[PDB]
Order: structure tokens, then C-alpha cells, then sequence
């Protein structure tokens, strides 16, 4: 009974990869801020 | 020298640049480190890198050294190997930082990655500040950062200070001896110019452009109060209505209200303003008031 | 000890206080060279035979010192300057104040 | 002399290094070494390296021993055998430096490999200060750095302080007396210049150029404020516009505003200025107002 | 005697050699030996190897000897029997070292070898040091070292101060009296000559280089700050621009900001740093921010 | 009993006790030279007439 495939309770992934960033602009700053929200 | 003096170049600019070090060689004028654990585990960080571990469970009690904050300012096109000046705060319960010598530094931009390293001899005054100062030339530029000077055919002028009058102004000095269209305003404080296609034809164009001379139109009347200091400072283009003044203590040379005279130029309008006799703390309220009634043409600002 | 002045005096009485910015000053608050800061977490001072100043605090077994408390030593001490408020100075006669730590 | 003076060339730069040592000798000025650990841990390595090994449960309670960290520059084109200055700043509780001899100290650099070994006498001065001192000659080269000069035929020479205007001159200073395309400027910072191949050629090019005079340009307007030592520093191109200033304490010699004349050159600005009958202290605040209003026409600042 | 006072030649170079040893004859100004059992171990030693075993457990309380480090300097193409000088200072709580008499030291390297021994008397000043000495001829070379000087057919000179200027002049004066390609400047800083396959060939041709004077080239301006010493020293090429200069408790003998007037040589620059009336102290400030604003046209380095 | 200086003194003061690194020294800390290294594992101390 214990051989029952089952459904967990926090399906999906448990890690998420982080996204490299975009490439700094090109304006003579060293401050570059990502598409802001 | 006006345009270089009133605008400044798109992409010319300068970035500040952080790290954290160790200044040594104190006359007893260091942290007291039992207050400061980050002197104390930051010097043996610094000694296990050297090649000395001293052991983890002891107590170091050390009066030379002090932990500081190094700022300072990446110039716009720097190159590696060149030097820049830097200014060394001290951080935790140090009484000075007089005699000291700064210790290799990484110096850190906003994106966390080091643009200079720092290392050199602190200048302290010697009423002067102890616990802060300047070391020139006392970092190397160790990184440099991309630019897209050059390209295009677009360069901006960015006026220091937001006018439409002064845009044009630059505007057609430009277009006059440069040619017919080689600028135009965008905004209040953007002026838009055409440079030729590559890098020392831009600049050329703009050592051309930098020298150039323009004729500074009236700006705004204003009256600059600081309260803080205790400073009251009024350009030419403030102006003055007749009405009455009245404050504690200060009577006509004879009642207690002043007539204040309509005045047109500054001079007038000093005159009028000392005819009262008011101590500059009872001049900052007396244009405040004088603002709110509506005799004193300009805008107040109080920084 | 430091007179407000800047020069030094030489006190022998022993009673100190440490002050709202720990150093331990005498009973006028002269500050008493050289320099001892007394961290605010102390639960006891304890100043040794050599004049280690130890400070033990909470969770630490091992008592947490502050400094050495040195001692100056004169050739001749029946001539020094009796400033008046419990306080000598070198006179032509004791002069070249010897420091040194407690013991030797 | 001036393009020496004005710029750098690229690739000739000075490194940082850094180590650690004991000065021995002190006359009982050195560290207590029972709040300094590493002082007595690196004696006995020095002891157990030198062939007396000091048994581990002891105590050594020093006086003429003193821990101290040395730091120097790598000159350019550094060859090994030569010799270097270093400084000597004392890490922890140590009275005095003063007639101490540094033992063997290799010197770091950033890579943590030695490029030199630090040995000799301190001269400490003798209000001076006693933990740091400096020998003349104290290390000697021990690592070379492979470099790129005289590869390529291009040679970078990097101005200073960033100007459009000195590029372009130096640009036209270097391709009047040096051919026709001898040199471009590719920004504010920078001028390429072309070499003959090889490596006496470029030494022999850069040898005529650095020598040569440009006629230095105006360089904006910059007042330098330095309020931790209490320093105005002006230069040439700071101009003023009529405006009335008022600040405690200070008065016409008769109210409390003072009238400021519009000043053209450097001379002008000072007699106004000095008119006011003002304190550096005092000086600074005015400054920073007249800037906020804008009668003050020049880049204020603040060191 | 300029290229000699110049250059150094390559290969010939001087090394550091360290030692640890007893000094004993000190009139009861010698170590605690209760605080550094460094010294009681070694003497045990001592006499272990004269013949004398001492019981391990027993109290040994001296006065008379102190334990010390001896440092000197490896000279070029030594060889064995001849003597060095070497100096001696105190390692722990030794009062002075007087008249001491340095017992038998062998001289290590960096590479743990032993180069020299040394033994002798020591000479101390008698506000002069007392734990440190100099003895004259007091270490004999017992190894000499190989090098490659006689073969090949090249012979870098390096110029203590990089200078391309100074190296092509150098690279001149050579090619001028001893033949066309005898040699040519390889950086900033070296100068590759052609010598004769052999050995006192090449020190015939160096004995002839060495003595050859070259007529030095401007070399940069720069003001030297020490603030530990707070010394001042500007060479000949400093300059000044016409600027104000305001500093406290300074003023015009009359306001507190002083015109300085544009300077070419040395002695308008001391002239009109002398008008402001500045302490040492002071001129230091000065300096900075006239560097920081653009005055001073030089370059400042913080010793 | 030795000193911190380390001149050497004489008690009667015969009540000692063991400090951290074992070693019997007086109640004030100073130690009874000639010096006496108790082990950890020790059950008992046995100081006889013969000063064994």
C-alpha cells in the first residue's frame, strides 16, 4: 500500500537556476540596473 | 571656457568607487578592537593570506591599527595604471589616523567588482578632522570600462542647470561657428550635435566646442537662505515691492513698522534690506514673510 | 595622569573611575595615561600585580584584558612640584620620569 | 617638459607590495606581545626556521621586538637586483620605532608572490611620528614582470586629468614636430601615437616626445574646499556674478547684506570676496551659497 | 661619474644575510632571561657544544647576555675570507648593548645557507640607541656565490630612476665614445651595451663606461610631502597657476583669501608660497588642494 | 617558590593548589618551584614524609 504511486504536496521543482544578467550598456556608468519593475 | 564651464559631454562622466582597509603605523590612535571585532578579524585575514595563522581562540589587543572606509571617484575614460586620489575614513572608536599608512585596498564599484586598488600615505590636516584624509595618487586604476564614444554621429551637451533660453543660446553659438545645423535642443537641458563618424573627429569637434564662449542670459531670481549656517544669498534678478515691515526689536531711526522701497536692481534691494537693520537671523524671516505677502519677487529656497 | 593643559602630572592616590566614555580617570577626571577603555559589558575589573587589566564578560571563559597600568619611577621623589590638587610634576630636581610596568 | 608632466605612457605603471616583518632593536618600545600574539608566533617561526625551536608552552614576554607591516611601489620596468624604497607602519601597540632594524621581509604583491625582500635600517624622525618610518634602498627586486613595450606600433599615452581640448593639442603638438599622422586622439583621456617596430625605436620616439611643451589650455572653473584641514583653493577660471550675501556676525564696513561685484578674473573674485571680511570658515558656507544661488560661476568641490 | 651614480650594471647586485646570536660583556643590561628563554636555551646550547651540559632543570637568571640579530649585506663578487660589516640589535627586554662582544653567528641567506660568521665587538653611540649596534669588518664571507658576469657579449645597465629621456641619453653617450652599436635601449629603465667576449675584457669596457658623464635631462616636477616628519622638498620643475588660496588663521598683510601668482620657475614658486606666510604644517594642506584644484602643476607624493 | 620576575622567595604557607596546566603553586598563583606537574587523570596526591 505504501507502493501507491502519489502526487506530493509541493509539486514542480524544488530549485530554481539562477538567470545570468543582461550585458551592461555601454553608457560610461558602473551602476547598470536590469530592466526595472 | 563658457561651454565646458555650463554643460558637460554624454558618456564623460565619473563613477564612485568603495572599498574597505586597514591603516597602520598609528601612534596608539587606532580602534580599540575589543569595540571593533572587524579590525581584529580583518588583520588576520590579512596575516592567514600572508602566511600566519594566529590561533582562533586568543586575544589581540592592538592600539596602531585602525579599519577605514577608502571613496573615490573613477574618471570618465580612465585607463589601467593610472592613479587617482582617494579619502580614508576611519570606521570604529579610532582616535586618529595622523601618521598612518593604508594598506592595499580593492576598491569596489556599485556592481561589486574592484576598478583600483589603494595603498599609500595618508595627509591629515594637523579644529582640523583626525579621523579623516586624503591620499593623492594613492590608487591605481585596475579596470577600465567600455564607452560608446565614437559612435554615432549624435554627441549631448547636458546643461548643468535646466533653462530654455541658455539651451537655445548654446544652440546657436554652436550653429554659428559650426555650421548651419550642427546642433539642436532636445529639452530644457539637453542640447543634441552632430559630430563626423569616428573617434578623433569627435574629438576634435569637441575640443572645438568646449572652448567656445556664450553670453549668459538672466537666470531666475532667487534668494538662497541656509539656515543651517545662518547665509542669505541673493542673485541681480531680485526684485522688491513697497510694504511694511515689522520684527521684534528693530524700530525705524520712529515706530516699530519699516517702510521696505519698491527696488528694481540688487543694489536697491540691499539698500532697502539694510535700511532695516536686521540681523541675517532676522532676515531669513523677514524674506520668508515678505515671500508669503508677496513683496519679494524671487523664489525662495531654503537649503 | 594628562592635565587638561596638555602636560603631565604624577598622582599616587589610587582611587579611579571609569567615565561615561570608559577611560579611567581620576576623582577630578584627569585622564590617567595610558589610556584604559573599559568595554560596557564587563561583569568585573580585575587590575593585576603587573597591572594587566582584565574584564570578564558573558559567554567567554576566558577574561578579556584592556591594557597595562605603568608606573613612573624618579631618581630623586622628594623633589617634585606639588601642583596642589593631588597632582606632581617634574621639577629641574626628579626629572627624566622613568616609565615602566608594575614589577620591574 | 610638459608631456611628461601631463600624461603617462601607457603600459609604464607602478605596482603595490606588501609584507610583513619584525623590527628588532627598539630601545623597550616594541610590542607588549601578550595582546599581539603574532608578534611572539612569528619570532618563534623565525627562531625554529633559524634552528632554535622554543618549546611550545612558554611565555616570552618581549620588549625590543615589534611587529610591522611594509609596503612599497614596483617601479616600471623593474629589473631584479635593484633596490626600492619601503615603509615601515607599525600592527599593534608598539611605542616607538625608532632606531629598529627590519629583518628579512619578502614583499607581496596582489598574486601573493614575492617580487622583493625588505631588510634594513628605519630612519624615523625625531610631533613626529614614532611607529612609522621609511629606508631609502630597504628592498631589493627579486621578480621581473614580462611586459608588451616595444611590440606593436602603437603607444597609448593617457592624460592625467581628462580634457577634449589638452587631447587635441597634445594630438597636434606631437604631429607638428613628429610628421603628419603620428599621433590621434581616440578620447578625452587618451592619444595614440605611432612607433617605429622594434624597442630602442619606441624608446627613442618616447624620449622625443616626453620633452616637448604644449601650451596648457584654460581648465574650468573649480573652487576646492577642503573643510577637514580648512583649505579655498581657486583657480584662474573662477568667476563671480553681482549678489548680496549676508551671514552672522559679518557687515558692511552698514547693514548685515553685503553687496558682492561681478568679478571677471581671478583678481576681481578675491578683492570681492576679501571684501566681505569673511573667515575661511565663514568662506565655505558663503561658497556653497553663492553656488546654490549661482552668482558663484564655477564647479564647486568639496575634498 | 655620472653613468656609475646613475646605473647600476647587471648581475652586480647585493644580498641580505640574518643571523641569531649571544652577546655577552653587557654590564647587567642584558635579558630578564625570565621573560625570553630563547636566550638561557641557546646559551645551554653553547655550552652543550663547548662541553658543558647544564642540568635540564635548573634556574638560570643572567644579566650579563643579551640574544640578538645580526643583519648584513652580501656584497657583489665577494669571496671568502674577506669581511662585512653587520649590525646587531636587540630581540627581547635587553636593556642596552653597550660594550658587548658578539659570540661566533653564522650568517644565513634566504636560501638557509651560511655566507658569512660573524664575531666581534660592538659599537654603540653613547637620546642615542642602545640596543642597537654596528660592528666594522665583523662577519667573514665564508661561500661565494657563481655568476654568469664574463660571458656572453651584453651588459644591462639599469637606470635607478626610469626615464626614457635619460635612457636614450645614456644610449647616446655610449654610442658616442666607444663606437657606433655599442649600445641600445631595450625600456624605460635598461640599456643593453655590447662588451668583448671575456672576463676582465668586460671589466676593462665597464671600468670606461662607469666613469662617462651625461648631461641629465629635465626629470618631472614633483613636491614630496613627508607628514610624519612634516618635511616639504620641490625640485626645479614645480610651476604655479594664478589662484586663490584660503586657509585658517591665514591672511593677506587684507582679507583671508590671498592671490598666488602664476609661477615658471623655482624661485617664483618659493616667492609666492612664502607670501601666504604658511607654517610647513599649513603648506601641506596648501599644497593638496592646489593639487586637487589645479594650481600646483606638479606631481604630489606622500612619503 | 618562584616569582613573576623570577627571583625566587620562601613561604611556610604550606596550602597549595593545582593550576589549569596541573603545577602546584600558591594560593596566589605563584608557583612552588621546584615545580610538581599533576596529570589529569589523577585520583589521588600523595605528598610524603620525604617530600616524594
Amino acid at each position: 500500500c505504501a507502493w501507491i504511486p502519489a502526487k506530493p504536496l509541493v509539486q514542480g521543482a524544488t530549485t530554481a537556476q539562477p538567470i545570468p544578467g543582461p550585458v551592461p550598456v555601454a553608457n560610461g556608468s558602473i551602476f547598470q540596473s536590469a530592466q526595472p519593475i | 571656457e563658457r561651454i565646458r564651464d555650463l554643460t558637460s559631454v554624454q558618456g564623460v562622466r565619473e563613477n564612485s568607487l568603495i572599498g574597505y582597509g586597514l591603516v597602520v603605523g598609528l601612534d596608539g590612535t587606532g580602534d580599540q578592537t575589543t569595540q571593533t571585532p572587524f579590525t581584529t578579524q580583518t588583520l588576520n585575514n590579512m596575516l592567514s593570506q600572508l602566511g600566519i595563522t594566529v590561533p582562533t581562540g586568543t586575544n589581540m589587543q592592538l592600539k596602531n591599527v585602525a579599519a577605514v572606509m577608502v571613496t573615490a571617484s573613477y574618471p570618465p575614460f580612465a585607463r589601467q595604471g593610472q592613479t587617482i586620489d582617494v579619502v580614508v575614513s576611519s570606521m570604529g572608536n579610532a582616535k586618529s589616523l595622523r601618521g598612518g599608512t593604508l594598506l592595499m585596498t580593492p576598491l569596489k564599484g556599485v556592481d561589486s567588482q574592484v576598478y583600483a586598488l589603494a595603498q599609500g600615505n595618508i595627509l591629515v590636516g594637523g579644529v582640523n578632522q583626525l579621523n579623516g584624509g586624503r591620499i593623492t595618487n594613492g590608487a591605481i586604476i585596475e579596470r577600465e570600462l567600455p564607452t560608446q564614444f565614437g559612435a554615432g554621429n549624435t554627441i549631448n551637451l547636458q546643461l548643468n542647470d535646466e533653462d530654455f533660453t541658455m539651451a537655445q543660446q548654446i544652440t546657436d553659438a554652436i550653429n554659428r561657428a559650426r555650421g548651419y545645423g550642427s546642433a539642436t535642443a532636445l529639452d530644457a537641458r539637453t542640447v543634441q550635435v552632430r559630430v563626423p563618424s569616428g573617434n578623433s573627429s569627435q574629438v576634435r569637434f569637441l575640443a572645438d566646442i568646449q572652448n567656445m564662449e556664450v553670453n549668459v542670459t538672466p537666470q531666475d531670481a532667487k534668494v538662497v537662505i541656509n539656515s543651517r549656517t545662518g547665509s542669505v544669498v541673493m542673485n541681480r534678478e531680485v526684485t522688491l515691492d513697497s510694504c511694511a515691515v515689522a520684527q521684534g526689536n528693530l524700530s525705524v531711526t520712529g515706530g516699530s513698522l519699516q517702510s521696505v522701497r519698491s527696488s528694481a536692481n540688487l543694489n536697491s534691494v540691499v539698500r532697502a534690506l539694510n535700511a532695516l537693520g536686521a540681523t541675517p537671523m532676522d532676515l531669513m524671516s523677514i524674506l520668508q514673510s515678505m515671500q508669503s505677502a508677496g513683496c519679494l519677487r524671487a523664489k525662495l529656497e531654503i537649503i | 595622569v594628562m592635565l587638561p593643559d596638555g602636560t603631565s602630572a604624577y598622582t599616587r592616590d589610587g582611587s579611579f573611575q571609569v567615565d561615561q566614555n570608559g577611560q579611567l580617570v581620576t576623582a577630578g577626571g584627569f585622564q590617567v595615561q595610558p589610556a584604559i577603555t573599559i568595554p560596557a559589558n564587563a561583569l568585573s575589573i580585575t587590575i593585576g600585580r603587573d597591572g594587566v587589566v582584565s574584564v570578564t564578560q558573558q559567554g567567554q571563559a576566558a577574561p578579556v584584558q584592556v591594557g597595562q597600568l605603568n608606573l613612573t619611577t624618579f631618581m630623586n621623589d622628594t623633589g617634585l612640584e606639588s601642583i596642589g590638587e593631588n597632582l606632581y610634576i617634574e621639577t629641574q630636581s626628579s626629572g627624566a620620569p622613568n616609565e615602566s610596568t608594575p614589577g620591574l
